[PDB]
């Protein structure tokens, strides 16, 4: 087939380094246009780097004199060097070929994280169902770094209804988020509520009890 | 510099409903255009290159047009597939590979009020120094809502966050939770926490409300 | 009089792939009323000085001419990097002469696009100073040999600029003139 595959995308601390690289099969790296595109969460496309079969290499003004596109002819495989990284670079990065600048062939990502945080495992907080027929509870799972968080609720079995929406990621360095689940208010009194926090990167696994705010 | 706008940003449509988006640059650039789809986490695709051009492997139901300023991506069909953004890209450019801003084509169905509930901070987060209050507005459509959080009718402004669902895979609907943050000590000076929601399907702005302390 | 009229003022210029050479020899030439004509937006001397230029002698005078684009006038220059100074038209490093342009969009743009004029996109590696590549092979992108036929991976080298008069200034044609002294 024809395919580039990228890798060595991972966290970084503002001011490092890191090196990605792009192996690819089916095309030639040293006879083509080769470019580096990113995208930040939740924005557009911005491209970042291309080398020329001739080897003539260019970079976006973002990243001129801070990252190095270059490649090995011998494994086929391209490469961003990326220095004195920042939050901004906060990004995934694909590798791509370019006809007439007309990008046909892309990877499939690499996810690259530049942040001062260190690994955090998250605070869960209920989110209570008012005192005052569908009622609304949840979790707030709060300050945990890096991303990413899963949850479920009842291990699995309550699924209807639920809502867990993307994470932000908050002045301090840390996300947050907050999953909420509708249910007949009917059944506050008779159904457990639980929901399972489960965050990898620290080997945190937390089950909270979610219950009306007594009085 | 050549500017590259997109219009509309968003877009709501059915399957078998005609689609066309617009591209739109500053000078002239004569058939250097190229549209690409792109779904989330996914790699963009290429659809079209030289305004025109159909991309090899691209459904017939695609096609672009225009040269010089003005260039449309026309979907004559919409399929359930083709719910994704669009990009356009102006080719040869400079700065190199300048990419339009993008257009969200999202799944057309009828206005759908949101449900709101406002969460108090818990006893437990209250013990640690800060207080998160959480807004929830369930299920509604279309996309576009306001959420005014106001203490004790002072409007807040730079201390609350958004997140919201991507739009339901059975109902079409979209979920949005904001969360207002203060300072265990700034939440004690104030009463009265209340969330305001503007939607096109709430005939006046709804409120909800509870006061500090109370059951 | 030396012949500039019929290099400056020809009706039709090279495609910068195929770049023209005009010999200049054994002939007087006023190099200052060059200089002095409003109509050039681009006059950029190396190893000489523009005013000077008349009190000079020349072993040898080539005029290179062909058309780009507006943005790649900056790669007429030595030491510099692009697809035009890469694999069309590259000046070497120590470089004595004048670079000379002006729009042509009235004379090489046309509606519905003039196709005319083209470069290469396409060569494994760099052009050497004053060489001139005229091969149309088809370009192997990848490792399966392309035999002659266009496909994935195996691409016309060649692509037209396609000059509307809409276009704005940097899409629009430039002639170019290059002016080079064995001195
Ligand atoms: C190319 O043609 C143009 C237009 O005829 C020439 O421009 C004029 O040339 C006359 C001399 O015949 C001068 O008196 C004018 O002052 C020129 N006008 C401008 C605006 O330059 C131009 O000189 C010709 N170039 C060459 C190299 O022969």
């Amino acid at each position: 087939q024809v395919q580039l595959v990228e890798s060595g995308g991972g966290l970084v601390q503002p001011g490092g380094s890191l090196r990605l690289s792009c192996a690819a099969s089916g095309l030639t790296v040293s006879s083509n246009y080769m470019s580096w595109v990113r995208q930040a969460p939740g924005k557009g496309l911005e491209w970042v780097s291309v080398i020329y079969s001739g080897g003539s290499t260019y970079y976006a003004d973002s990243v001129k004199g801070r990252f190095t596109i270059s490649r090995d002819d011998s494994k086929n495989t391209l490469y961003l060097q990326m220095n004195s990284l920042r939050a901004e670079d906060t990004a995934v990065y694909y590798c791509a070929r370019d006809v007439a600048d007309a990008f046909d062939i892309w990877g499939q990502g690499t996810m690259v994280t530049v942040s001062s945080a260190s690994t955090k495992g998250p605070s869960v907080f209920p989110l209570a169902p008012s005192s005052k027929g569908t009622a609304a509870l949840g979790c707030l799972v709060k300050d945990y770094f890096p991303e990413p968080v899963t949850v479920s609720w009842n291990s699995g079995a309550l699924t209807s209804g639920v809502h867990t929406f993307p994470a932000v990621l908050q002045s301090s360095g840390l996300y947050s988020l907050s999953s909420v689940v509708t249910v007949p208010s009917s059944s506050l009194g008779t159904q457990t509520y639980i929901c399972n926090v489960n965050h990898k990167p620290s080997n945190t696994k937390v089950d909270k009890k979610v219950e009306p705010k007594s009085c | 510099d050549i500017v590259m706008t997109q219009s509309p940003s968003f877009l709501s449509a059915s399957v078998g409903d005609r689609v066309t988006i617009t591209c739109r640059a500053s000078q002239g650039i004569s058939s250097y255009l190229a549209w690409y789809q792109q779904k989330p986490g996914k790699a963009p695709k290429l659809l079209i290159y030289a305004a025109s051009t159909l991309q090899s492997g691209v459904p017939s139901r695609f096609s672009g047009s225009g040269s010089g300023t003005e260039f449309t991506l026309t979907i004559s069909s919409l399929q359930p597939e083709d719910f994704a953004t669009y990009y356009c890209q102006q080719l040869n450019s400079y700065p190199p590979f300048t990419f339009g801003p993008g257009t969200k084509v999202d799944i057309k169905r009828t206005v759908a009020a949101p449900s709101v509930f406002i969460f108090p901070p818990s006893d437990e987060q209250l013990k640690s120094g800060t207080a998160s209050v959480v807004c929830l507005l369930n299920n509604f459509y279309p996309r576009e809502a306001k959420v005014q959080w106001k203490v004790d009718n002072a409007l807040q402004s730079g201390n609350s966050q958004e997140s919201v669902t991507e739009q339901d895979s059975k109902d079409s609907t979209y979920s949005l939770s904001s969360t207002l943050t203060l300072s265990k000590a700034d939440y004690e000076k104030h009463k009265v926490y209340a969330c305001e929601v503007t939607h096109q399907g709430l005939r006046s702005p709804v409120t909800k409300s509870f006061n500090r302390g109370e059951c | 009089l030396c012949p500039f009229g019929e290099v400056f003022n020809a009706t039709r210029f090279a495609s910068v792939y195929a770049w023209n050479r005009k010999r200049i020899s054994n002939c007087v030439a006023d190099y200052s009323v060059l200089y002095n004509s409003a109509s050039f937006s681009t006059f950029k001397c190396y190893g000489v000085s523009p005013t000077k230029l008349n009190d000079l002698c020349f072993t040898n005078v080539y005029a290179d001419s062909f058309v780009i684009r507006g943005d790649e006038v900056r790669q007429i220059a030595p030491g510099q990097t692009g697809k035009i100074a890469d694999y069309n038209y590259k000046l070497p490093d120590d470089f004595t002469g004048c670079v000379i342009a002006w729009n042509s969009n009235n004379l090489d743009s046309k509606v519905g696009g003039n196709y005319n004029y083209l470069y290469r996109l396409f060569r494994k590696s760099n052009l050497k100073p004053f060489e001139r590549d005229i091969s149309t092979e088809i370009y192997q992108a990848g490792s399966t040999p392309c035999n002659g036929v266009e496909g994935f991976n195996c691409y016309f080298p060649l692509q037209s600029y396609g000059f509307q008069p809409t276009n704005g200034v940097g899409y629009q044609p430039y002639r170019v003139v290059v002016l080079s002294f064995e001195l």
